[PDB]
């Protein structure tokens, strides 16, 4: 009965940054973790990075440092994803992710949001 | 980093039979690997992982086996809403790497 | 027979002699039932699996509910979330001039005047600039939750609280100590009330803990998984001090009907932070059997050691409380070793900033003051466990760093033997 959930999105200019949200309900929020995957033709499902919900502490992608911000919210249940410095191949669909295994060995992720388009025009 | 490679993006297959599907990797990926099957228009959902171990409400269709740098999955007598795209994840370490999917039509 | 059920709490013979009922419900009508039997059964071989057990989330909710119900008929500090108008035009240190010294509101009192000019001393972390010029700063907490005065009858000390089954109900506790926790284990001793279990708070370290069998030894999920989350247990405890050197001036400002609320007077004696020491040989050679005994658990490549990364302050630091004060230690340099593959002298210290403001826990809920105390401050315990987290690169170095980002993973290493039947 795990969900999440997250919105809509618009059109964005390069050079800028985007902010994307998800909210999970159904387990308690603060014992697994999320993991941000990228869907887009003519690209791969190129992996973004992990957050622990609990804690500040996060884990990046070397392509993506710099670039990208995360931020956890424990009041809303919230998981809050910056992308910054916009280039046009980044024209793509963003999903969430609930992994299993929490705090323990983090194996396969299982439960997926919506997944939301974000396309970047000057 | 860790590369892998598939079978070709086109597999011919029919009706109530079998489909052998497979994917190579580079470097020792243990058994930590998954497979996950995408639909166009939703989000596709994990059906086998490490290699053996079914998930809840996953049927026994699909028959995962194989050890080393190369895996391969069994679809024993299909019913047509497999005939969509699978992708094999490995979760060995580092930053992960996803599969180029190959799509299940019919000639 | 496995099941799932709610267990209850007990106590020893001591009681509250200062009779602080609030806190003393940890002991209140708890039955102290001190008569501690063990039996020995024979037979018994089953996968247990300390990740998955039942009573850490049943330890985890009545903790966080007891800290909770213990400040609801304390103070409420509601009315001082308000404009803070900090000058620092003095400086008897350097250190001071960021929105420490001086720091005045316009204070509604006791009195029926509106607008008196009313100062505190506060910490230059606990404090936020607020957005427009540098004269105006705002608390850190009453932003995202409801802060509370702590009471002085909420005075808290590690008690060893006890476990015990209902009827019809059993617990057993595998007497295998090499066990890790997950898989088959061997002859069952078999108790109705387990040993005692403090419930103290820690990140990264565990203090005051419970010793091992002789030798270190390292528990987690089966290998075959890629394990995260590491519990290293140790038999040699090493003795560790942490000390604030500076009495302190505590004033009143009252804010409540009838009641008081304590504040920060000025700073009495030489104005450190505070510092903590480790002895070097026993660390030496703790991380030494750590290594060599972490390194048939992985027998292929190197193994590393690197402090935490950011993203807020509890991971940052070893976050303990002593005395009633939360204390926020660096510990970055006691993890920068590095290994290869294939008895107290010249002590190490380490910085430690302290805390007034927490934000606790349970963000749908309310948030701690801890008021201060004055005198030198001293507090030596013994630490027994480590909670490093390991990842792995594209090199052959495999890392670890100090963690676990739960605090579920701070009971798990004591409650990890028992289950229900
Ligand atoms: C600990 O001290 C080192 C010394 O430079 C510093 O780099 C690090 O940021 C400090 N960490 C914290 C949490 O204060």
């Amino acid at each position: 009965q795990v969900h999440l959930e997250q919105s809509g999105a618009e059109v964005k200019e390069p050079g800028s940054s985007v902010r994307l949200s998800c909210e999970a309900s159904g387990y308690t929020f603060t014992d697994y973790y999320i993991h941000w995957v990228r869907q887009s033709p003519r690209q791969g499902l190129e992996w973004m990075g992990w957050i622990n919900p609990y804690y500040g502490n996060t884990h990046y992608a070397e392509k993506f440092q710099g670039r990208v911000a995360m931020t956890r919210d424990r009041s809303t249940t919230t998981a809050y994803m910056d992308l910054s410095s916009l280039t046009s191949e980044d024209t793509a669909v963003y999903y969430c992710a609930r992994d299993e295994g929490g705090s323990g060995s983090y194996s396969y992720f299982d439960s997926w949001g919506q997944g939301v388009l974000v396309t970047v025009s000057s | 980093d860790i590369q892998m490679t598939q079978s070709p993006s086109s597999l011919s297959a029919s009706v109530g039979d079998t489909v052998t599907i497979t994917c190579r990797a580079s470097q020792d990926i243990n058994n930590h690997l998954s497979w996950y099957q995408q639909k166009p228009g939703r989000a596709p959902k994990a059906l086998i992982y490490s290699a053996s171990s079914l998930e809840t409400g996953v049927p026994s269709r699909f028959s995962g086996s194989g050890s080393g740098t190369d895996y391969t999955l069994t679809i024993s007598s299909l019913q047509p809403e497999d005939f969509a795209t699978y992708y094999c994840q490995h979760y060995s370490t580092s930053p992960y790497t996803f599969g180029r999917g190959t799509k299940v039509d019919i000639k | 027979k496995e099941a799932k059920t709610t267990l209850f709490c007990a106590s020893d013979a001591k009681a509250y002699e200062k009779k602080v009922h609030n806190v003393w419900a940890t002991h209140a009508c708890v039955p102290t039932d001190p008569n501690p039997q063990e039996m020995v059964l024979k037979n018994v071989t089953e996968n247990f699996n300390m990740w998955k057990n039942d009573m850490v989330d049943q330890m985890h909710e009545d903790v966080i509910s007891l800290w909770d119900q213990s400040l609801k008929p304390c103070v409420k500090l509601t009315p001082l979330c308000v404009t803070l108008n900090c000058t620092n035009a003095t400086a008897s240190n350097s250190s001071i001039i960021e929105g420490m010294k001086n720091c005045s509101f316009n204070i509604t009192t006791e009195l029926r005047d509106k607008r008196e000019k009313k100062n505190a001393l506060f910490y230059k972390l606990d404090i936020v600039q607020l957005d427009g010029n540098s004269s105006q700063y705002r608390l850190i907490n009453c932003n995202t939750s409801v802060i509370t005065q702590a009471c002085p009858k909420v005075s808290f000390d590690p008690i060893p609280i006890h476990y015990c089954a209902p009827a019809g109900y059993a617990i057993l506790k595998c007497n295998n100590k090499t066990f890790t926790g997950t898989g088959p284990c061997n002859n069952v001793s078999t108790v109705q009330c387990t040993h005692g279990i403090k419930p103290v708070v820690s990140t990264q370290l565990l203090l005051n803990g419970s010793l091992a069998e002789g030798e270190i030894i390292i528990r987690s999920e089966n290998i075959t998984n890629n394990v995260k989350t590491i519990i290293v247990h140790l038999n040699e405890s090493v003795k560790i001090e942490c000390t604030r050197p500076n009495n302190k001036t505590r004033t009143s400002i009252r804010i409540g009907p009838g009641q008081w609320f304590y504040a920060t007077g000025q700073v009495i004696g030489d104005i450190r932070e505070a510092y903590c020491n480790i002895n070097e040989s026993k660390w030496n050679e703790t991380l030494q059997r750590v290594s060599k005994k972490l390194k048939e658990y992985f027998p292929h490549k190197n193994i590393t050691f690197q402090p935490s990364s950011g993203g807020d302050l509890e991971i940052t630091t070893h976050s303990f409380n002593c005395g009633g004060e939360f204390f926020y230690c660096n510990t970055s340099s006691l993890f920068n070793r590095t290994y290869m593959a294939n008895n107290s002298t010249r002590t190490i210290t380490i910085h430690c900033r302290i805390k007034q403001i927490i934000n606790m826990w349970q963000e749908v809920g309310r948030a701690m003051y801890a008021p201060p105390i004055a005198g030198n401050i001293t507090c030596i315990s013994n630490i027994t466990g480590l909670l490093l987290t390991r990842d792995g690169g594209k090199n052959n170095t495999e890392t670890f760093r100090p963690g676990g980002g739960n605090m579920k993973d701070n009971w798990r290493s004591e409650l990890y033997k028992y289950k229900v039947v």
